[PDB]
This record gives structure tokens, sequence and C-alpha cells, in this order.
RNA sequence: AAAGCUCCUUCGACGAGUCGAGUAGUUUGGGAAUGCUGCUCAAAAUGGGAGGUAAAUUUCUUCUAAAGCUAAAUACCGGCC
RNA sequence: GUUGACCUCGGAUCAGGUAGGAGGACCCGCUGAACUUAAGCAUAUCAAUAAGCGGAGGAAAAGAAACCAACAGGGAUUGCCCUAGUAACGGCGAGUGAAGCGGCAACAGCUCAAAUUUGAAAGCUGGCUUCGGCCCGCGUUGUAAUUUGGAGAGGAUGCUU
């Protein structure tokens, strides 16, 4: 029942929504116990770090087309480039992305650059302390400041392109030949009209013949 | 009885430094099983086919 | 290869130039491909069960007559058109190798 | 080898060979129980493909159903409601025959596990399925790693939980734009899409 | 004995009364029909499904169903504190 | 004729085992209303809810794409914020109403059918044993190793574990 100039109501409150209604007065309680569950993890992977290693990845829609951000694992032809066995690749921390392929060269060329530098910066005690091995860590370059972060250690260094650069003068390029919005109205009339233009080319040479 | 018995002989000439198929020979045998026949057959090794009804 | 895109948004090969490159075939992707063990089987298996009632009826149809009625008849047995079309020209192969035998 | 060629020859359910066959089997059942045992599988091939094995603990059921939709149980036709449901002649049931089939055989077995079911014959007015059970308390079962998952006390009547093969059909559990009301659970996104939650600094 | 990496002429098996279609009822925001179920018909091997408007012709993109297992972030004061 | 096997169907207070009931706040299914709103009322709404029935755990369910997209492309499942009271449905009335992308919490991958070990059923329940083995039985209408699409099989070649 209007009475007077206001908006048009819509309230979803019809069914019992009494019966479900979540409060949230638990809020400080849970942080405290997420808190005491990551101690605990840190304390169970003595040496090593907590995360593991992504790769870098662009958004998948032509909004959001221009950040970056990461991914879920490396591909399988990432780690041959980087010359990587396939099964230790999981155990030394490194993910892997099953479903993932690389169309450009690069995401593909950024990708290796991050697995070279990462396997220079790894340490790896042996398996067993009285008997070293060939790929192991030598005993001496083994004691230094380590990190246990790896996501702001290893995080995108820039989502975003440098939004401007500067340019001498003189230098400055021509745009394209007859203005920049012609182009647009032109480029836009050519495929609105592709079919027709096509069939009415054929028929001529075809009848004419 | 066969089989245990054999097995046990070929240990015992492993042993002093002879290689096994040296106490033993090729075996010739009859040949069955539903799946194993087929493809016995399908690869032209056979030469007489006997059936049950 | 791949062609290249033109570089401005709002057009017939619209994009953003990239390097697009050639990659190995997924082992995923030859799933409907002929085999030539699977071939040996489906043809004993078919002269041994023979054929079916729906099967029949168009043979006779197809030979020593038109051929409208059958892809008619196949597709409202089979069920889509697409189908139709593709059984009546297997079956046709069928029919005029016999001739030729 | 030959298996494959079991495959292809099931296949043609219509060729004589197979249409005959199938006669003379039907005929066979209908003269015994409604539930009992069978000493071996009728489709050697179908029961392989679902994990059937040839050892000790594993048995092999065959049941038959009365087929045809569900007709609304209340006295008369009387429903005492509004028209838009009164309707008690033309329904169908939620669920598929397999599973009212499963769920007789599971009753009937109630220390074994109900693996999966396939269909073997049909008539007018009766369906024929077959039962493959699994033993939880035999030693050769809980030996093997490849099967003792179901040894658990949570994989306890399964079948009448929805969990089997027919189970997951009948419930909408497949990914994709299409299953969108019922992919986790429908009882559960309608509770999720219809609470109301509040929190403290609002 | 068993395992891992680099190269190759050539091979490379992959789930059926299921998929799909017609029809009826129910349900969903799903609209020439989103899912489920009953009845009738009932497939194929570069095949098959999907690409949110029914149909024919010719291209393109992305996965590989009809067999199975598995902790954590989530709900709850019914039970013991 | 006698004898010895096989297949199907039975008896036994035979040897050894297993399910029912309770609880049901939370979870997985089936079946299934009306009061009320529309200022009347039948489609609609209350509601894919209450009552009834079946089945489990400390969590349950879901899950390693027959996915989303139309991009310079993302990549199991679950949950919060936003998308959004939006696209859409509706005596187009009252009303109802999702999904992709984005930020975060937590992260973990895998096994079977379809192949002939065929130069050796290499496999397993039960009973007895002194612990080394033996006996009957299951099983060739297929039990182990090998392979699961990321591949893999078959060939060379030199390294490493």
């Amino acid at each position: 029942a209007i009475k007077h100039n206001q908006q048009i109501p819509n309230n979803h409150f019809r069914k019992h929504w009494q019966r479900r209604v979540r409060c949230h007065f638990d809020q400080p309680g849970k942080k405290v116990t997420r808190r005491l569950a990551r101690r605990a993890k840190a304390a169970a992977l003595a040496p090593r770090p907590v995360d593991k290693l992504r790769p870098i990845v662009r958004c998948p829609t032509v909004k959001y087309n221009r950040r970056t951000r990461l991914g879920r694992g490396f591909t399988l032809e990432e780690l041959k480039a980087a010359g990587i066995p396939r099964l230790l690749a999981p155990t030394i921390g490194i993910a892997v992305d099953h479903r993932r392929k690389n169309l450009s060269e690069e995401s593909l060329a950024a990708n290796v650059q991050r697995l070279k530098d990462y396997k220079a910066r790894l340490i790896l005690f042996p398996r067993k302390s009285n008997k070293p091995k060939k790929a192991d860590t030598p005993k001496d370059q083994q004691t230094a400041e380590t990190t246990t972060s790896l996501r702001t250690s290893f995080g995108v260094e820039q989502p975003l392109a440098p939004g401007f650069t500067e340019i001498s003068k003189s230098e400055i390029p021509a745009g394209i030949e007859g203005g920049a919005y012609r182009a647009l109205r032109k480029a836009r009339s050519d495929a609105r009209l592709v079919g027709v233009r096509e069939k009415r080319a054929k028929e001529k040479a075809e009848a004419e013949a | 009885q066969e089989k245990k018995e054999r097995l046990l002989r070929e240990a015992t000439a492993i042993k002093e430094g002879k290689k096994k198929e040296d106490v033993s020979k090729k075996p010739y045998t009859v040949k069955y099983g539903l799946n194993h026949v087929v493809g016995l057959i399908e690869n032209k090794k056979a030469s007489l086919v006997l059936i049950a009804n | 290869a791949p062609v290249e895109r033109t570089g401005l948004i709002r057009g017939l090969n619209k994009g953003h130039k990239t390097t697009r490159r050639v990659l190995k075939e997924r082992p995923s992707r030859r799933k409907g491909a002929q085999s030539k063990r699977t071939q040996f089987v489906r043809s004993l298996i078919r002269e041994v069960a023979g054929l079916a009632p729906y099967e029949r009826r168009v043979i006779e149809l197809l030979r020593n007559g038109k051929d409208k009625r059958a892809r008619k008849f196949s597709k409202k047995k089979l069920g889509t058109f697409g189908r139709a079309k593709r059984k009546c020209e297997e079956l046709q192969r069928i029919i005029a190798e016999s001739r030729r035998a | 080898g030959a298996l494959k060629y079991l495959e292809e020859l099931s296949k043609k359910k219509q060729s004589d060979v197979v249409r005959f066959l199938l006669r003379v089997r039907c005929w066979e059942y209908r003269q015994l129980n409604v539930i009992h045992r069978a000493s071996r599988p009728s489709r050697p091939d179908k029961a392989r493909r679902l994990g059937y094995k040839a050892k000790q603990g594993y048995v092999i059921y065959r049941v038959r159903v009365r087929r045809g939709g569900r007709k609304r149980p209340v006295p008369k036709g009387a429903t005492y409601g509004k028209p838009t449901n009164q309707g008690v002649n033309q329904l169908k049931y939620q669920r598929s025959l397999r599973a009212t089939a499963e769920e007789r055989v599971g009753r009937r077995c109630s220390n074994l596990r109900v693996l999966n079911s396939y269909w073997v014959n049909q008539d007018s007015t009766y369906k024929y399925y077959e039962v493959i059970l699994v033993d939880p308390n035999h030693k050769a079962i809980r030996r093997d790693p490849r099967i003792n998952w179901i040894c658990n006390p949570v994989h306890k009547h399964r079948e009448c939980r929805g969990l089997t093969s027919t189970g997951k059909k009948s419930r909408g559990l497949n990914k994709g734009h299409r299953f969108n009301k019922t992919r986790a659970g429908r009882r559960k996104t309608w509770k999720r899409h219809n609470t109301l939650s509040l929190w403290r600094y609002r």
C-alpha cells in the first residue's frame, strides 16, 4: 500500500528466513585458530618454506586483460626446457599443471627464467649424511639466510606495464594515412560486409566463364 | 611335483657358477585358456584347434 | 601456419600482436581415429551376426528404387538427420561391393 | 583377446543370433524366484568392466522389477488439494528401476556391499538386472589394497544413499553450465542461496 | 634386480538397450523445451558432446562421457568437558 | 553293466563369521501438503519448505573436466566478499531470480577394462605345523607384475638413482 513518492520496494523476506540466519560472532576466535595452525605447520616443515612456487599468468577476459597474476602450476613443456625431471619437481616444492599449454613465446620465456634463477637459489640436503652424492650440497655453502614466505619473495614484480614514458621530440611517429577515427569506421564496415562481397565476386567469375 | 623339483634343481646349479638354461631344455607343451588361444590363432601360430560344445 | 593479428580491436582479424607457435599434438585428440586392429574385429562380427530389421527394409528400398524415401525413413528410425546421411552413405557401400563381387 | 569380440557382438541386440538367444534365456527366468543367486555372470565382459573379479568373496545376484510408471497411492481418487496437483495416473518415479532393484537385493544380503549393476534382459512387464556384491569381512578382500577401501565404516549401504553409478546419474552430479542447481547437492545450494549473513561491522 | 633423462622409421587397443531423437509428467531464472524419470525407435570412428533461438549447407574452438578411491579451508551446543 | 569325473539345485544344533536396535542438533536421498499473499480466485506464491520413510560420520557430501570461455586465453573440489536484486521467468500481475570473470582461506595427487609370462599361476582363503614347510581347496569362462591418454608399446645411445 503505497502512500507517498517512494522507491518501489522489493524485499525478499517472504519465506521462513528466521530459521536460516547466520551471525559471525566468532570472527576474532577463528583468526586465532588459523594462526595456531600456521605456526604448527611452520614447525613441522622445519627448514623449508611454507608455500609452493607458482608461475606467472595473464587474466583470461578482454576486461582484466591487462593485469597478470599467479597461476596454479608449471606446464610440462616449461619443466623440460629448464631441465627438471618430471617426477622430482613436485618433491622439491615446484608445482606442476597437468592441463595448461603454451601458445605464445613470452610466457614460455618468462617462466623458464623463473625456474632457472630458482634452481640457483636452492639448497638440497642429502638423503643420508654419511654418504653424500653428486647432485647434493657440498656441506660448506649450506649456511645462509633463508626465506619462508615465497609469496613476497617471488610475487609478481609489476602487474601493470608502466603507465607513461618519455621520448625526444622529432621522434614521434605519424598516424594512419587518413585519421585514426576513419580507420576504425572502415575496419568495422569491412567485417560487416565480408559475406556479401565475397559471394558477389564469386558468382561473377563463374557466370562469366 | 615336477615343477618344484625342477626349480630346486636349477637353484643348486646357479650356486656353483653355471647359469640357468643349461640343466633344462626348451619345453613343448599344449596350450589352453580361452583368450590365450585366441591370440595364438590371431597370430597364425596354431596348427589344430579343438573346441568344446 | 597461424596467421598474424592486425593489432587493433574491432576489425576482421582483431587481436594483440604476438608470435603464435605450433605445438605438438596431444594424445587425447586421437579419439575417433581408425586403428588397424578394431577394423578386423568389426568386419568379422558383422559377417557373423548379420543385418537388422530396419536395415533390411532400407536395402530393398534403396535398390531398385528412388532415394528420398530411403533418407526420410532412415531419419525417422535413427532420430537425427546427420546420422541418417552417414548410415545411408555407408550402407550404399556394402550393397555396391556385393554387386561388383 | 576374445573378450573384445564379445563386446562387439553384444552391441548388436537386434541381429537374429542375439535376438533368439535372449528369447530363450528370458524364459529361463520368470520361472525362478524374484531374487536368487547366480553361479557365474551371464555377461563376463560387462562384469569384468565394472570391477568384478574371480576370487572368493565376490557374488552375483539376479533380480526382477515390476516396470512401468508409479501410481499415486491414495484412497480412491480423492487428493484433497488444489487442482494444480491432483493427478494420480500419469506420474513418474524420480529414480531409476536399477536403483530399486539394487536396494531390494541389498536388504536381502545384509552383510555384503553393493558395487554395481547392469541390464541383462527385458519384457513387457518386467526388467531383469544382475547385481555385483562384495564381502567386506573376508580375509582375501582385506588383503588387497585395490578394493579394501570398501571395508571402511563410511561405505555402509551406499546403494540406498545414492552413491553407485546409477545413483549419481539420477542426481545432477556433472560439471558445466547445465548442471547448475544440483552440482554440489540440491538441498545444500538451496540453503546457501537462501541464507542471510550478517557481519559484525555492517 | 629394479628406476630416471635424451632421440626415432613405424605402431598406439580407450567403457551400449548407453548417447541421441519423439512423446508424457514434474522441476528450474533456462525462454521452439535447464535436469530427472516412464514408454517407442535406436547409432558411429577423426568419431562424439558442448559452443544459452527452431532448420539446411560449409568452416572454426575446446574437451574425451556411459567404471572407481582420497586429507584441509565449511555446518552444528545433539553427546563429554 | 560296473566305476570315475563335470554342471545345476539342496540338507546339517557341520568349522569360522556378519546385519537388525538406540541416537538423528549438523549430513545424503525418496515422498509430499494446506493456512497465508494476490485486498475475490483456479495458473502463481507460502515451497522444490512442515509432517512421513530409508542410510552414515566426527564431520558428511563433492572432486582431478565429454569445464569456463571467444582472451595476449584460464585450469580438481570446498567456503567468504563482490558480480547482483543484474541477464531471465511471471493472469509480464502479486512476485520470483542464477552463472562466468576478480580478491582471499586451504591446497595433493591417483587406479581399473580393453594386449599372450606362454621358455614354465610367477597369485590366494583354510587346516596342520615347529617357523622350515606340507595338505586339500579357489582359479585358465583369468589370480599377480606390466599400461591408463600427462601418455604408452617397440627400437637404438650414454649417463645417473
